[PDB]
């Protein structure tokens, strides 16, 4: 009736459906599309679908997906602290996880339904994007441990590569993914 | 509390007022945090100035005690009348009063400037400016502490609302809704009974 | 009632904005009054006759002491006339239905008289379907140039939007325009509150070739700026005027001037160009570049004018 | 005002006409500070950081309802000559009054 | 039944009456009478009666009444914050609005039906009381803007004169009103 | 029950204040008990025995284990006796109906057995009229010496004032005396909180030549000050006592002193002059200029006394 | 149903019963048994039994019971101030009242029906425990007035004797009570 | 459902610890699924097949699209089979009813179809009697070796414990196990909240000759310590101060370690000895200054464990 999930129809529906895609208008206001709220949304088919993912896209897919979910959870859990004080005053590791959460939101969760290429995405393309993001996070965590500035990382040329990743065609994606995984490793190797 | 439709509307209005109050208090806390983070930088500047003043005051003390006997400097300290002319006006910050220190430090308490030892004047002026810088630091610290206490008070109020006032009002609202719905269900049951009896008593009597 | 009469005697189509220039497209207003008092009846008759708006209007006026079956039949008659005019003579018809709460109460009473067991909240279980059969008669039809537009008017019983009548009406209709009691008691007419209001079909009827290239962005910026002004108005009561930033004071001034001039229209008849000019003058109070919902092109083309339409040069 | 530090710093403050007390250990300085607070003539009392790191443990024993005789910690001249840790003190202060470790 | 205004008789009456004088038990418990709930009451005759008011009471009577209603609305809006943080957390202007609102409620809206003088009030007496209250409000706001404290304003004996105005008889009211207007102007000139 | 017994024990007119100045016969008491338990019945019997009022008291006793349909007849018979005595033998009758909730229970049972179209909470729609036919039998009649005074007792089920029984009763009677559970838990007796209480005929019996010239204004000022104190208690529940001003602190002190001295009186019998001087001692706690509802004459005549001056 | 005391059976029962022993779900969840809501409960036989209590338990037993009830009332009232301001920022007398109320609850009101000794408690044992608690309270109040900090009062070993009093068998309890009285005297004599 | 499957897999008699040491008596699991979806049905079938628990199990599986009367009849059949086995073949039968909320919805539908007098929220007024006729069939009979044990899982609507279903079920059954949504948010499985959970028959089912002699005291101490930790952390929120008495921080650390190690066990099949060892390791509080809720001399026998896991 007004977005109250406690009403009888919603309660009866959520008791039998296997997934709930809690579409949210707040994300649509902020131009986040498909505007699915990753919080308050769930799917019960991950555990049963895990063998198919391991066979058909990559053996490491469930763990990579869990890593992305954990990064999103950390970004969510730092929201009150980044609300009380601005992100610039926030600690360096917290700043990095906030930034990687933003990177995920902007380049993996975001999807242009009207784009001539980004309207559709294969499982392997999503896997490649997720692996690029976790490679970036691993390298940036190591670099933060070895003392580079977060504002240096936040300007790396690999970031626009990861951003443009989701706009490449499906047949071009494998070579792009390979060369981007080369570029990210080289760039973070060059840093001190 | 009495479950009625009017009382349910009153509870819903109270819930809306509580949510608006939470938003208002969050905005107030945002303003307080901005002021606090300005004051922390200001107090950092004051503390660095105090560090430099203390450095030079101790240097002057050491040089004076090297170039003058401890008895002479002790007697000079005795000779000057104490600079007790201090007061703190009650500065008001965010509806709270804070003591704001101010020192006069009259120069009439300085005895024989040309007759004192060589480094007594330097030590005197260094310690005077060190003391007034310390008073500046104290003012910054008391203002910062008051703003931090106000932030903690606002956080207490926001937490109390969002954690125990809003959920209790929501529970009361759902309880009243359930009671009203139960009364409506009973009324529908009675209407069904009386309609059935109308039909039956018309049917057999013809 | 005053807003209904004002819309009835002010509503018009603007074929010149579409570039058609076709004043040959007729316009009619069908006014259905349900459960009104003699005071309201006299007011409506006087308003429709004094301006000459009666000549393009059909009035179905059902009084409060008239039979309730007549109240139930009144919107049917009005919509029959509206459909006939629109889809048989290509008229553009605006149908105003006051008051739908009275209609729902009449439906409730007639259902009780027929010994029907009421549904949710004591209203008939088929009230949704009846309200749908009333509302869904408006629309535009492929192949025909006429149209039926409906503005139901309903008084929420206890200012409660959870009440069955406004709830089902929201289920069936495309948005709502909510009057504000706090605006009304501050002396602002019409007391329309933009924040809870919403037109769900608005984005289809505005823009290039229809109203103007800047309409949607101006509306979005006005909404956001007014919301900011309102919440800063609440905050300034506790933290004080000077504690706010300079742009916060600008938002305060914007909200005050917005309520004073944009909402507080009075009995003026403002063309869409006049309203857009007033909106741009109000947005010029905010610093350039603070208008984030508006593209730089529209800002360059329209930003800069000052408040002269209403005060200083009415 | 008044200052509680080593006898050298107390003598230096008396040189400028300010009340001073020479103390070598925390308990002696706090004990004399209680009597100084009971006197109440001075509006501000300064206590060495190496002497009493946290004078808040003594501020509230007296002056229960009044805060006019304000007190604060200060770096003693021995370590002030070496250098005072301004940034660490600021971080510990913001943590003490807020508690979120928010810096840079 | 039970004071439930959502009852069908009250709701049916709402839809056919031009004026609605809603009583609340909160004011009756306080022995504040007539105990009309201002927020819940309304009248649909205010607009049509304005020419008669201009011809028979004063040319500026509708504006004065509208100003009083706007003050009551502002007080109602500020009570949401007063019930949240207390009346002392407000600024001087808002607290002045609160005080003027309670002055209005106590010595304009109250009316003792058993007092030999207060039982009846002509339109011109109510006009004079409204004019006095709003003159005091304008002068008090001007004094607030020049730095005078609200607690200093609340001690003026002209407030006592305003409060006792309603007990003044109809015959001698004009002299009392002129004297009190002169007192308002003099008090807020001398007291700045 | 204790309050009703105390009122029946202490109730008296004051002809000296009314100017009549004559000896008055005591009240005749008609006691109608409906569904009364053995505890309450024994308490009432023993109280009437100790006070010696049984010899002038008619008793209609329907026990809790008696059949419930007799409760329909019981108050009507009691009021028939009361009306007969008062309006044909010049008796001043005090009628106590011990529990009208049980009467309404019996009425609901009969109505539901007859499938009467009920009102709220299942009570029959004619309950207002039925209760009126009982309550409206009290009063004073022109040309008659006697009178009928009714003090019904009803227990609101969950302390709900909006329950149909107390709601209809309040709609019929001239005000009510409402007890407060919060005052009772504080140990205050009688636990009468004045704000929800009311007496509609109070204006008729008080004032100059009846009790005293300041009675009405003192009552109004007490009500206003106690309401202010209650509001300030609600405010303290948020901002804390130390954050108050001195005037709000004065109102808070007036509120709790009011509760502990004016209300809390135990079994003592206070004359109206004693109660009025206690009220003025309480009002003297407030600033003189804040007694806005009292005329300056009464303030000058009575303001100043202290509670400790009344009792050590 | 649902713990709702407004249901018809409970309400029709309360009209006739002389004692009302209200149990509480919040106390039962936290294993605070018997879980009687002492604020909501009542008894109408308390007054009529006073001569028997004076003759058979102790001449001053009703006064001890009244003092215990007053302490519970004060503790319940001060709980609101504790929740509002925080237990740290209220005076040592009110902290003593709070701790004495906690002692009363956990050592007198709490009773384990499955413990071989605690399951039954005679009237004289309850009177002895009440005397212990009130003697401790009055001595601790005198100590607080004597400048003793509440920290060392709360650390006194006598609290262990008071807490363990209820597990003492009926046979041993008369001597345990005497030694507890002497220990209470000696402890706050030793504060000097 | 996951906890139900885990209990069905892991439940065992443990007669070796019992004073009447003997070869294990026959144990069986009767599983009744009511209003279950195809996905949950597949999960349960896979769980019972993959571990061989199906051999000692009887499954009654009523699907969500099955006729509504079969949901009513399903627990009757399950308990009839359980009673037959237990009281005519000396089986120790454990009965699991997958979702009593679906059964109660079916009962409401049937009752409204018969036009009965309603109840608190539309449920029949006799729902207590029906749920009692289901639940009371569990128990142990004098002179017979078998037993019937019931674990009815039910979904509290909107987590409201005052809803008619959990309310009546609690009024009938001897205790309840309540899952915590907050513990679920923290990633703890199984998310059982020990504070609102209760086992009425526990106090006479543990001790010497049954579990270990320190069982009841250890349970009392764990409950007391966890309650102390929770009531410390709740006061921290209101006070807003991590700075607090030293002994309080020991309980906050104890509470965190308790939730992360004792409650959070995943798919581990901990024995009672293993669980008692974990509990005693968690009892890293002071032996006498803390651990004082329950007087015990088992400290000298079991205290001093250093949290070491496998």
């Amino acid at each position: 009736p007004g977005g109250d999930m406690s009403e009888p129809v919603t309660q009866s529906t959520l008791r039998i459906v296997g997934a709930f895609w809690r579409l949210d208008a707040s994300l649509a206001f902020r131009r986040h599309f498909p505007a699915i709220n990753w919080n308050g949304s769930y799917s019960l088919f991950t555990s049963a679908l895990d063998p198919w993912y391991r066979e058909n896209v990559a053996e490491d897919y469930p763990e990579l997906r869990d890593a992305i979910s954990e990064l999103l959870q950390r970004e969510a859990g730092l929201q009150e602290i980044v609300q009380l004080v601005g992100p610039d005053a926030l600690q360096d590791a917290e700043r990095l996880v906030i930034e990687v959460g933003r990177i995920i939101r902007e380049d993996f969760l975001q999807q242009n339904a009207y784009h001539e290429v980004d309207a559709y995405c294969s499982m392997k393309k999503a896997y490649g994007i997720m692996k690029m993001i976790l490679a970036f996070y691993k390298e940036a965590e190591a670099a933060i441990k070895r003392g580079v500035s977060i504002d240096e990382i936040l300007q790396l040329p690999v970031l626009e590569r990861i951003g443009r990743a989701r706009y490449v065609s499906e047949e071009e994606f494998p070579a792009y993914f390979e060369e981007a995984m080369k570029e990210i490793q080289g760039a973070f190797k060059a840093l001190a | 509390v009495s479950p009625t439709r009017m009382n349910l509307l009153q509870r819903r209005g109270q819930l809306r007022l509580a949510q608006k109050g939470v938003d208002l208090l969050k905005k107030k806390r945002d303003a307080l945090v901005a002021e606090f983070f300005g004051l922390v930088r200001e107090a950092m500047e004051a503390r660095k100035a105090l560090d430099q003043a203390a450095k030079e005051a101790y240097a002057a003390l050491l040089l004076a005690q090297a170039f003058d006997g401890p008895e002479v400097v002790a007697g000079a300290a005795l000779g000057v009348p104490p600079l007790e002319g201090v007061e703190a006006e009650v500065e008001n910050v965010w509806g709270s009063k804070v003591p704001r220190l101010k020192a006069t430090f009259p120069d009439g308490a300085l005895l024989s400037p040309v007759g004192t030892p060589a480094y007594t004047l330097e030590a005197s002026r260094a310690f005077r400016r060190y003391a007034e810088a310390l008073i500046r630091v104290a003012n910054t610290e008391t203002r910062l502490k008051k703003i931090g206490e106000e932030i903690k008070k606002t956080t207490r109020r926001v937490n109390a609302l969002e954690q125990v006032v809003i959920p209790g009002i929501r529970a009361q609202i759902r309880f009243i809704q359930q009671v009203l719905e139960q009364r409506e269900r009973e009324d529908t049951f009675r209407l069904k009974r009386i309609k059935g009896k109308i039909e039956a008593r018309e049917a057999e009597e013809e | 009632n005053e807003i209904a009469a004002q819309i009835a005697r002010q509503a018009t189509v603007r074929p010149d904005l579409s570039g058609e220039g076709e004043k040959e497209e007729p316009f009619a207003v069908v006014f259905a009054a349900m459960g009104i008092t003699q005071r309201e009846l006299s007011y409506f008759i006087q308003e429709f006759e004094r301006t000459g708006a009666l000549s393009r209007s059909v009035l179905f006026l059902n009084k409060a002491d008239d039979p309730t079956i007549e109240r139930i039949l009144t919107p049917r008659m009005a919509l029959t006339v509206a459909e006939y005019l629109a889809f048989e003579h290509d008229y553009h018809v605006l149908v105003i239905l006051t008051d739908m709460t009275n209609y729902c109460e009449a439906l409730r009473e007639i259902g009780a008289a027929r010994e029907e067991i009421p549904g949710r909240r004591g209203y008939p279980g088929y009230m949704y379907t009846d309200l749908a059969t009333i509302y869904e008669r408006a629309g535009v039809v492929e192949g025909k140039k006429g149209s039926v537009t409906q503005i139901p008017i309903l008084s929420m019983p206890d200012d409660d939007r959870t009440h069955p009548i406004p709830d089902l009406t929201g289920y069936i209709t495309e948005g709502q325009i909510q009057l504000s009691r706090e605006l009304h008691r501050k002396g602002i007419y019409p007391p329309i509150d933009p924040l809870p209001s919403l037109s769900r079909l608005m984005n289809n009827g505005v823009g290039k070739g229809k109203t103007r290239e800047d309409h949607k962005q101006v509306s979005d910026q006005l909404y956001s700026a007014y919301a900011n002004g309102v919440d800063i108005r609440k905050l300034v009561a506790i933290i004080g005027e000077d504690a706010l930033t300079e742009n916060d004071r600008r938002y305060l001034q914007f909200a005050d001037a917005f309520e004073r001039f944009f909402i507080n229209q009075g009995q003026q008849n403002r063309s869409i160009e006049e309203s857009l000019q007033i909106a741009w003058a109000l947005l010029s109070m905010l610093p350039q570049g603070e208008l984030k919902r508006i593209s730089k092109d529209h800002i360059g083309k329209y930003y800069g004018q000052k408040l002269e339409e209403i005060w200083g040069a009415p | 005002m008044a200052v509680i530090a080593d006898p050298e710093t107390a003598q230096g403050f008396r040189l400028a006409g300010l009340e001073g007390y020479g103390a070598s250990s925390a308990e002696e300085a706090q004990s004399l500070l209680e009597t100084l607070v009971e006197r109440g003539g001075y509006a501000l009392v300064a206590v060495d950081e190496a002497l009493l790191p946290d004078p808040e443990r003594a501020v509230e024993r007296l002056m229960r309802g009044r805060d006019l005789p304000v007190l604060l910690p200060i770096a003693g001249l021995k370590e002030a000559f070496q250098g005072h840790d301004v940034e660490g003190y600021m971080r510990e202060l913001v943590r003490k009054t807020i508690g979120f470790d928010i810096k840079l």
